[PDB]
């Protein structure tokens, strides 16, 4: 079934998407450590 | 990165590049206001090495990179097609809206001729599914948004004709060979972060030396030239399996580093047959430099090589720049009328006897015509491609040679290319080269070894108008072969003083810390050039060339000898 | 890539636009007229023709045009078979979804641009990946459903690669050939492209570039005004193409001249160049005296074999206008009769032009496919014939006189006739005269064939005897004193001319601005008779090549010495070089 | 520029052709010869490395 669901312009969004999420999840171990 | 100011040469391009990449986003409102759209869409096209790629990437990283930030897709053409049966048309379409959505973009397909192919072979379907994608994708009429196509290939035949249109693939640039400025400009943007920047003098012979080469070529021979110096200069550092023996840079790149890498490095014309578009060698020259003088002469009058002064054609910006502008419309069409009617039809046949240097006639010629659009006709040329017909790559080359104006159709040994080619692809070329108008700068170069005449004027090439411009390259004249054999004199009279042989070291490699007259009256080398001379009797270049090397090998055999008297008897014995 | 164009922005194609309302508009403002003879519309049109004529162009224009009401009309496209994966799944499932979607926004069109590589030919190898997408896309269009106000326009360069299931009423009952324009609709698009400029151009100067841009198409025309432009932003303003930072220019005093549309021509090959034939062009403005005398004679041969100046049946360029501006008046005692009798009037058009060697056929041949500008070209020479090389020497024959039996009014071309009746195989030659005997009369296919220096004893009883050339051999003679006289009339007026009527550039006296960021001529009348004596003298039965040679070989003396003023040692070098 | 020109100009047009009668041992004395220029890089004519691939004429 996830052969089916992974298909190459749903995985380039979610690379893009992929890159943004591991930002975002730095950013808030960082604000989680801060505030 | 990469910026303009790494490009030797192509500066028409540069300029002609600027008005579809930066000038469109940089000045909005002057495109705007006439309506027009940049052409979005380049075929570059040229030997390997000669900077398409760097181009693509200047194009790229160099207009503006700073808040309207241009993307780059790298491609090539094999890449994109894969062993599936659907896989090259879906990923050309994730290309191009990759490219759509991050809007100023340039994608570059990197030997486009892999991805669509001339449609002349290749069943099972695919390639024509492949080659409709793509012309339906890089629609450039009808705003698809600021992607840019350039896709680089060897030659441009090689590539789809339905791609070489406008909204597709617009403008073509032939990226050459680079001449002697160019390898100038080349060898002193790849000697420019040295620490111990060479002269001019030294580039200026490099660029001399270095002939048929390209900007990869030059780029691995600075490369080279450097590695030996590390390897000479600091030689301790490898056999050596101690640690770092550090050493300042007292290191500098001399000559004797630049001539093993010249003969380390093999060019990639020197992989392509046929005449490679070169001087004459040093040697032969002074057998062949008089006869090529008048050929130049002929070029230059049947061709308007010197009185160019209508057709200048450089970066038209430039003549915009340096320049000013000017009934007032007859002295445009008329004197263009008049300006063209000097080519008539360039017709040349340079026929010989057989063995007089006609293979370095030619390439001299060639190196003469660099601005010219060279499709060469050669035997191997044509045979070593199978995906086509000697009939469909002849037509080919001549339409390419049609295209851009200024060509030469270039046919080496014509007494065998009337032999081993058929008469049906001969009287092919005879009807496409009598279709074209007279005012059609298309010269037909032809050269031969002993051909007759009455193929000229009744035979299979009657009707190539061959009847006044055959030029006769004849055997050299006794004041040539005297100037040829005066080398070998010079060889003859020079002292084991000064012949670069190797000597050993008497005291070892150190180490660094751990943080007479020759024997010959004038009598013998008048006798020498004499019995030289009269042996070499109505020869030609080959000939000639082999009494040189059988005589050269006399004189180096017998390098170390003080008295010359056993190496000039031998001389002399020889040509008896 | 479906904005705002209209009909308004294409020029030319005037009979298609009234069909295509006719197919598309005219069913929704009316549907009581195609309810009253139970009628559906026509749905589906095929575009072909030559690349760079305005297909994508109407489609997108019909989208955008039709859509100016309350009636919206969505335009669903799809690229040359982009819709194809690595699996066999959503190749037909995609396309399952975009005839659903265009079933459900009712009135739609879906525009399948290069529909070639969508559904192809049915080869040897290779069946299933694209007949499995060929068979759900026939059972689709004109299934048992009704597909709703789906109109399908598809897009080709070539209608024969096309699948011919689909090539049927239901799907793509019409097929529309987009031509390659001619000098109206050049002019108009000329006039189209340089409508929303600042300082708009003249209108003679539209009309001597729309003579001067025979072959090209419409996105030629595109580019060349766009060339133009920028050659005059080059020439205004070249200090924008130094600086990396924006420099403050205006957009006036930027407007194009005739300079700048002088240098486009020169930097746009047309689609006409890129072809392997012969490209349709007027005769040049050198030679034109030394040939116009005997084309004219060929002109008025071709008006008595075509019928071109006698256009009253067949003139049919628009039907809607034909209906409007003219007007109706037994059955078929007034229409049938009268249209046999006006077809009756080609019977078999052939042509065969034949000089000695030299005399100018390059030229005379692409000066008659110039004037017969409505034709169809289909040049059978040998570089067309042997540049495919999958094809055979008798598959591109019987293709090209194939193509020529639809589009009726067409030109079948074979330009060096002694080349090629010594080249091609005799087996060919057999098959084109009988492919040409199995025509009807009443068919204007012309066989138009130019030679050099033929025998007349090959047509007669030979392998051309098949032709029927037994009337129709006209001879180019050679040119005679005064037209030799003319075009030497015109070297001399470039010999008499001053240094400061021959066009040097400038060097100019101070540097662009920067911008802000934010003697007498001698020349006796004695001496120009002796040289026109000399020049007519030396030239005597001499053909088109000789004089051509003399001419540059003269014109070469004369530019030497473009600055002297004393032009008597370039009288005497011309004189001894005639000797 | 000289020396190494003169030094170049010893290999002239180097031919060779070696016959003899029938079976006097001339596969041995190819295989010999192509042993003794084993520095070289030898390109192989005969007709067995032509018509081997099928592809290529
Ligand atoms: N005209 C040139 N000027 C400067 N360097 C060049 C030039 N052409 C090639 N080079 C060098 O060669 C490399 C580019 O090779 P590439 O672009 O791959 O050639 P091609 O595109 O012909 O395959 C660059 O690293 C550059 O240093
Ligand atoms: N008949 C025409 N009238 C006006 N403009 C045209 C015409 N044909 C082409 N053009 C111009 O050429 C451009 C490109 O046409 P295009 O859609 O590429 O045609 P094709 O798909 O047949 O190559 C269009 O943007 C249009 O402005």
């Amino acid at each position: 079934g996830i052969e089916e669901i992974s298909t190459p312009d749903f995985i380039q969004e979610c690379k893009a998407t992929r890159q943004r999420d591991l930002e975002r999840q730095e950013l808030f171990l960082e604000d989680e450590e801060k505030r | 990165n990469v910026n303009f100011d790494d490009i030797g040469g192509l500066d028409n391009y540069i300029d002609q590049l600027k008005e579809m990449v930066a000038l469109p986003l940089l000045y909005p409102e002057l495109y705007q206001n006439f309506n027009i759209t940049p052409p979005r869409g380049v075929l570059f096209h040229g030997p390997p090495g000669t900077g398409k790629t760097l181009m693509a990437r200047a194009l790229a990283a160099s207009c503006s990179s700073d808040e309207r930030k241009i993307t780059f897709f790298m491609r090539k053409g094999a890449d994109i097609l894969s062993k599936w049966v659907g896989e090259a048309e879906r990923q050309l379409r994730l290309l191009f809206e990759e490219a759509k959505k991050h809007q100023p973009s340039i994608i570059f397909f990197d030997e486009i001729d892999g991805l669509a192919p001339v449609r002349s072979s290749k069943q099972e379907q695919i390639h024509a599914s492949i080659v409709s994608t793509l012309l339906a994708l890089m629609d450039g009429m009808d705003n698809r948004g600021q992607v840019i196509v350039i896709g680089a290939t060897n030659r441009p035949d090689a590539v789809d004709p339905a791609l070489r249109r406008p909204g597709r693939f617009d403008r073509e640039f032939y990226f050459p060979l680079p001449d002697v400025k160019a390898r100038f400009k080349i060898l002193q943007i790849q000697t420019r972060k040295w620490s111990s920047p060479l002269s001019t003098n030294f580039i200026d012979k490099l660029a001399f030396l270095t002939k048929g080469y390209g900007g990869a070529d030059l780029r691995s021979l600075c490369t080279e030239a450097a590695l030996i110096s590390i390897q000479r200069s600091f030689p301790q550092i490898y056999r050596s399996n101690d640690k770092l023996l550090v050493d300042p840079s007292k290191i500098k790149v001399k000559v004797s580093d630049f001539m093993l890498a010249l003969k380390k490095i093999v060019p990639s014309s020197a992989r392509s047959t046929g005449s490679s578009p070169q001087p004459l060698p040093e040697l032969i020259k002074p057998l062949l430099a008089d006869q090529l003088n008048n050929l130049k002469n002929k070029l230059d009058y049947m061709l308007n090589i010197k009185d160019t002064t209508f057709q200048r054609n450089t970066s038209l910006l430039q003549n915009f720049i340096d320049y000013e502008e000017y009934s007032s419309f007859r002295s445009y069409e008329f004197f263009e009328s008049m300006a063209e009617s000097q080519i008539c039809k360039p017709r040349l046949l340079i026929n010989g006897p057989k063995g007089n240097g006609q293979q370095y006639v030619g390439a001299a010629i060639l190196n003469y015509l660099e601005e010219f659009n060279v499709q060469n006709l050669d035997l191997a040329s044509l045979v070593s491609e199978s995906s086509r017909t000697i009939e469909a790559a002849v037509v080919q080359s001549f339409m390419e040679a049609k295209k851009r104006q200024p060509s030469v159709v270039f046919i080496p040994n014509l007494d065998i290319w009337i032999n081993t080619i058929p008469e049906n692809v001969i009287l092919v070329l005879s009807g496409l080269f009598r279709s074209l108008q007279s005012n059609e700068k298309i010269l037909l170069l032809c050269l031969a070894e002993n051909l007759d005449i009455s193929e000229v004027k009744n035979g299979i090439l009657s009707d190539f108008a061959f009847d006044k411009n055959i030029f006769q390259l004849h055997k050299p004249s006794k004041e040539n072969i005297t100037r040829y054999f005066s080398n070998l004199i010079e060889l003859l009279k020079t002292k084991p003083s000064d012949i670069p042989m190797k000597k050993r070291r008497v005291k070892p490699l150190p180490e660094l810390q751990k943080v007479k007259e020759l024997i010959l009256t004038p009598e013998q080398i008048k006798k020498v050039s004499a019995c030289l001379i009269e042996h070499c009797q109505n020869f030609t270049v080959s000939q000639l060339e082999d009494v040189h090397s059988s005589v050269a090998k006399i004189i180096w055999k017998s390098k170390s000898a003080w008295d010359k008297t056993g190496t000039v008897d031998e001389i002399i014995k020889f040509l008896s």
